[PDB]
């Protein structure tokens, strides 16, 4: 349903992490890198690929 | 059963599910009490009159 909806202020995040830590980069999750390098907000409304 | 106790033990992110509910349940207590008071007040008003 992405196309039908319309949005402002879109941002793009770039980085490479190992497969094991892919779960960590998500809202309300804990990882060394997630809690020490890049932490997603609780109210995030975005899609990560 | 304690807001201080529940809050210390739980983080906000997954906190909400328990924090949200206690709030819903407590709201119920107030509404029953508030509604009850009005009926009681109405009875007293008739008696007063």
């Amino acid at each position: 349903k992405l196309n039908d909806l319309c949005f402002t202020n879109v941002y793009a995040d770039s980085f490479v992490i190992r497969g094991d830590e892919v779960r960590q980069i998500a809202p309300g999750q804990t990882g060394k890198i997630a809690d020490y390098n890049y932490k997603l907000p609780d109210d995030f409304t975005g899609c990560v690929i | 059963s304690v807001l201080n106790d529940i809050l210390s033990r739980l983080d906000p992110p997954e906190a909400e599910v328990q924090i949200d509910r206690l709030i819903t349940g407590r709201l119920q207590s107030l509404q029953t009490y508030v509604t009850q008071q009005l009926i009681r007040a109405a009875e007293i008003r008739a008696s007063a009159n």
